[PDB]
């Protein structure tokens, strides 16, 4: 039974660069007359594409930008040069026992200039209270860097017990990252304050970016 | 009654077929068929080699064949020569020129009217008498024609010397490394053989070194100048080509007249026997085969239409006239061609 | 080409039946898989046969627990699960071929298998306006589901640019997602924006417009 | 349990009744075969192909015909093919095969057998030699084994000449006697084909370097059906073989489709397949599974350059009576 050991786990890369992922196992995989590996991509929601092929074998469907090379026990991935249409995980595999496998997995996501948010702030509907509980919905539809960090102010005091904050990947043609904002809460308590406020911090200014509303 | 002698041949197209049967019915009216009438049977390619062994047995030797010419198609030669070496016919090439072909432990019984890609060297040697090139580095790839062409150039050397030699496997990409040595070293005139998907690299990944420019002479063979291995080449870099390489009809004129005369130096001899008909249950080989090979080494040409053609010890062709090349603005200049014994300038 | 259907959620020690649509090849030449793209974000092989189902292969992490089945004239992949385990929770695809012949050549889309005793709850769609216009953010919140997945598209997918959809997250026994919309704001006091939801597990389908709140 | 298909080619009335006597279930076949040459050996492999899937050969034959293994060479290689060669023609050690090729033999390697004649030639001393071959491969791997052991020598192994001798040519300038005529050294290694062998030994009895006071040795490739010594070949030669007397052809025939069979059992049970018949006139995953096999207590593999790992040979002398004679084994 084979292990895979798949090097880096995570990489950023400058768009035009060349980018390496590689991969060890603890066995010879490969004859002294042919060699015995495949490689495969992810992006979110995606159906995992066949990379290369045998060893060192563009796919009938791929950029030449992808190239593979390796033998025995030490197998590498490289493209050249990197694209955004290349956001992506991308997975190890080795034909040989019976147990084929995948390695843990490797993720890439692409060098990119700063971005501010495009943050927009709503109300409740006015159809969700008629069951009962409510909330404030931040989006904060596109940025970079990744990390980010939001607040949520209610008649300008803190609170942070029950916000949902969602995140999505890097986006193949942006290269850039968005957050959902989720502040929940119900009737009862949304009854008893006036302004509802989001603050965020970036490294795009010193400054959070807020936006609010009064009720 | 004459009796009549089989010339075969595997060709590329129908029209090189009908050229074939036109030059052997020429060669029964350059001399007196005196005891000798020549009959031209001829096919064309087949897919793999499995067909083009069992057409050969079916069309040619079915038919007594003395000699078999084979021309590249529109698969090389091998399976061919694989069987009628086996019963050690001839087997002549008129286009193919890798140099595996001239190694008889392989193909028992071959011959070519065209120079291996290895024999290109001898150009190369003769340029470095001209300019006193008499240091080298000698860059070729390690598939077998690249290894013929490290040994057919150092039995050359033996004044002028390799100063040093790299061997580089094909499929590598980044071919920096061979290149870091070889600007280490300090001999500037540098050879290059190696396949084209392997020569751009070469080109490619050397350019980007700053061995563009003055300093650095290159000699380079057919193969490595052709293609994408051209596209991303140096300015001043130095090329060959065979003279009517592949001029198909004209190989298989010259190729017709000394088989006639072969075959008529062959049929003024004494205990001449009959090549098989048929493959099938011949299990002794042709018994006279070898003496018309060794007849076939001795034959000479003196007014060649793709030069003076004559045969060397191992069954190569000899005295090849070669294009010898220079590159001006990504345009190809030739400064001079080789007569097959000396270099002629323009 | 192929696609997966048959998903859903069922509960331990239960078993359910996953299928595929094959299209354009001569299916009865091809051999035939079934991997795991466990929750984690790590692939695993599940499954694989034969031509015609002379071998059936399982790691030992299923074997027993599934079974594959192939319809040589009908062109259908085929697997059914059972014994069920909550370790079995994962987005399964179908891939197949390498012609003689290892590795994953093409893959289908995947199907979400959830392995948990919870019931089939539809989520709750609330739609989202702002409390210039350069340009419009509007939006839909989608609340208290499960099992997933759930799918969010908008004016029958006519409308397939800037496009924000969340990953939803675990806040109790549901999830809640968001869907954020940017367009020219040319048009949003005119052509107006409606959201289109369905969740297959609950095999429903919503729709709801927007408005600020009022005005 | 699923099986394969394979087939027995054979060249000469042999066993029947009597040469038959897991994980993976064989399907044999006996195909005799009125002819050995290219065309009809080709024709009847690839008429098996298409008229019932077959999966490999084994090819045996009661001749001395080399070609056969140069021919299946190519066969194999076309066609994705395990061919194994038991006996005869087929057993005679092909070197240089195809990069790609599933062509394998029974009988010692080139490499163990100039290894042999060593130890043989430390027996007596003879510690003077000289190397005569013709273009036939192995040529170059046969000389280079030797010459290789000479160097890591810790005795002056007086290699006095070696020569070449070309038979694609002819011989009506004599080159052949004026080259053997560089041989004065009391030992004489022959490597070359049976026939060739036949012509040169009358070229070197011709010139007087049969006679005695010289002695040679001649591997396995012109032994050959070790009862035929030609009324052409001088006595007291020696030479080495594969020890045919102590195993039987049933011995080869058991170990030729038991191959076979461990390496579908070993590939199907891992890989889920295997491979299905071109029957046209992809992977060699077998290879693998073909180069280390085992079975019913036997070492049946082969080395990663398509030969025996573990030939039994046996060591003979051509004797007073023109009969081989096992002096060693």
């Amino acid at each position: 039974d084979i292990q895979l050991t798949q090097s880096p786990a995570s990489l950023a890369v400058s768009l035009g660069q060349r980018a390496t992922i590689s991969c060890r196992a603890s066995q010879s995989v490969s004859t002294s007359r042919y060699s015995y590996m495949h490689w495969y991509q992810h992006k979110p929601g995606q159906p995992p594409k066949l990379l290369i092929k045998y060893a060192s074998n563009l796919e009938s469907g791929v950029p030449a930008r992808f190239s593979g090379s390796g033998s025995g026990t030490d197998f590498t991935l490289n493209i050249h040069p990197v694209e955004e249409e290349d956001t992506a995980t991308y997975y190890c595999q080795h034909s040989w026992e019976n147990p084929y496998t995948f390695g843990g997995g490797t993720k890439l996501e692409i060098k990119r200039a700063d971005a501010a948010p495009t943050v927009s702030i709503f109300p409740p509907s006015s159809e969700q209270l008629t069951s009962g509980g409510a909330s404030v919905v931040c989006f904060l539809n596109n940025f970079y860097p990744k990390d980010i960090n939001v607040k949520w102010k209610i008649d300008g005091s803190e609170r942070q017990n029950g916000v949902l904050n969602s995140w999505t990947d890097q986006d193949s043609k942006d290269s850039t990252y968005s957050m959902s904002s989720t502040l929940t809460l119900t009737k009862d308590e949304y009854e008893r304050h006036n302004s509802y406020t989001c603050e965020a911090t970036h490294k795009t200014s010193t400054s959070p970016i807020v936006k609010s509303f009064n009720r | 009654d004459p009796k009549i002698v089989n010339i075969g041949a595997v060709l590329s197209t129908k029209k090189h077929e009908q050229i074939f049967r036109e030059a052997v019915n020429q060669a029964n009216k350059r001399h007196f068929t005196r005891k000798i009438q020549l009959q031209a049977t001829s096919v064309t390619h087949r897919p793999n080699a499995i067909q083009m062994a069992l057409s050969v047995c079916e069309d040619l030797i079915s038919s007594q064949v003395y000699a078999i010419l084979v021309s590249h198609p529109p698969l090389t030669p091998t399976p061919i020569s694989y069987t009628a070496g086996f019963y050690r016919i001839p087997v002549i090439g008129l286009t193919t020129r890798m140099s595996i072909y001239s190694d008889k432990s392989i193909h028992l019984s071959f011959l070519r009217t065209v120079p291996p890609y290895s024999h290109q060297a001898l150009v190369w040697f003769e340029m470095m008498r001209l300019f006193n090139w008499n240091h080298v580095i000698l860059i070729v790839s390690d598939d077998h024609e690249g290894r013929a062409a490290q040994k057919k150039l150092e039995t050359l050397l033996e004044g002028p010397k390799a100063d040093k030699v790299l061997q580089f496997e094909p499929g590598t990409k980044n071919l920096t490394a061979l290149l870091l040595e070889a600007k280490e070293l300090e001999a500037r005139v540098i050879i290059l053989s190696a396949s084209e998907d392997d020569a751009t690299a070469v080109y490619k990944s050397a350019a980007m070194l700053d061995m563009t420019g003055a300093g650095y002479v290159w000699l380079v063979g057919e193969r490595e100048i052709s293609g994408s291995a051209l596209r991303y080449a140096p300015d001043g870099i130095i090329g060959l080509q065979l003279i009517n390489g592949k001029n198909e009809s004209a190989h298989i004129s010259d190729a017709v007249a000394v088989v006639a005369q072969a075959i008529h130096e062959l049929f003024e001899m004494e205990n001449i026997t009959d090549p098989p008909r048929g493959c099938v249950g011949n299990t002794n080989i042709w018994k006279t085969g070898p003496l018309f090979k060794r007849v076939l080494m001795s034959s000479k040409y003196p007014d060649g239409v793709t030069g003076r053609i004559e045969f060397n010890e191992d069954g190569d062709r000899k005295f090849a006239q070669y294009s010898i090349m220079n590159l001006q603005n990504r345009k190809l200049v030739q400064v001079g061609i080789f007569n097959g014994s000396y270099i002629i300038q323009n | 080409k192929l696609q997966e259907s048959g998903g859903g959620s069922v509960k331990l020690g239960g078993s359910l039946k996953l299928s595929c649509v094959v299209s354009g090849f001569t299916f009865s030449t091809y051999y035939m898989s079934w991997v795991r793209q466990t929750p984690e974000k790590r692939l695993e092989l599940v499954a694989v046969i034969n031509s015609n189902g002379g071998n059936t292969y399982y790691p030992d992490n299923v074997k027993g627990r599934f079974t594959i089945s192939r319809d040589n004239a009908e062109n259908t992949l085929y697997l059914q699960m059972s014994s069920l385990k909550s370790e079995d929770t994962a987005l399964y695809y179908c891939a197949r071929r390498d012609y003689d012949g290892f590795a994953m050549d093409y893959w289908g889309q995947g199907t979400s298998v959830t392995v948990s005793s919870a019931k089939t709850t539809p989520p709750s769609v609330y739609p989202l306006a702002p409390g210039t216009n350069s340009m419009v953010t509007l939006g839909c919140l989608v609340k208290g589901y499960f099992p997933e997945p759930v799918t969010v598209t908008w004016n029958s997918g006519s409308l397939s640019s800037g496009v924000h959809t969340f990953p939803a997250v675990l806040q109790s026994d549901l999830y809640t997602l968001s869907s954020s919309v940017t367009v020219p704001s040319s048009t949003w006091p005119s052509e107006t924006v409606t959201c289109n939801v369905a969740h297959p597990a609950s095999s429903t389908k919503v729709d709801k417009k927007i408005v600020p709140r009022d005005c | 349990p699923p099986s394969i298909g394979i087939a027995v080619i054979l060249v000469g009335t042999s066993d029947e009744v009597a040469i038959k006597d897991l994980s993976v279930v064989p399907r044999v076949e006996l195909v005799a075969m009125n002819e050995t040459d290219p065309k009809s050996i080709i024709t009847r492999i690839c008429d098996l192909m298409s008229d019932r899937k077959i999966q490999g050969v084994v090819f045996a034959d009661d001749t001395d015909q080399e070609a056969i293994a140069q021919i299946l060479d190519f066969i194999s290689a076309q066609t994705l093919t395990p061919i194994l060669g038991i006996h005869g023609g087929s057993s005679m050690i092909m070197a240089d095969k195809d990069e790609s090729s599933m062509f394998f033999q029974f009988g010692p390697s080139i490499e163990q057998q100039a290894s042999v004649m060593l130890n043989i030639m430390e027996e007596y001393d003879w510690y003077i030699f000289s190397i005569v071959t013709t273009y036939f491969p192995g040529y170059q791997d046969f000389v280079n084994k030797i010459r290789s052991t000479i160097e890591n020598s810790f005795v002056g192994w007086e290699l006095e000449e070696v020569l070449l001798l070309d038979m694609s040519l002819d011989d009506g300038d004599s080159k052949i006697q004026n080259q053997l005529k560089k041989l004065q050294s009391p030992i004489i290694l022959l490597y070359c084909t049976k026939e060739e062998a036949t012509y040169i030994f009358e070229v070197a009895n011709s010139v007087g370097l049969t006679g005695y006071g010289y002695t040679w040795i001649v591997p396995s490739l012109v032994a050959g059906d070790t009862d035929t010594v030609p009324s052409e070949f001088p006595t007291g030669l020696i030479s080495v073989s594969y020890d045919e007397w102590d195993y039987g052809l049933p011995a080869r025939v058991r170990d030729g489709i038991a191959i076979i069979t461990t390496a579908a059992s070993d590939m199907l049970s891992e890989h889920s397949f295997i491979p299905e018949p071109k029957s046209s006139c992809q992977s060699n995953m077998l290879n693998r599974y073909l180069i280390n096999v085992t079975f019913e207590g036997r070492d049946l593999s082969f080395s990663e350059d398509g030969y025996q790992m573990h030939p039994k040979l046996v060591i003979i002398l051509l004797n007073k009576e023109r009969k081989w004679e096992r002096v060693g084994k």
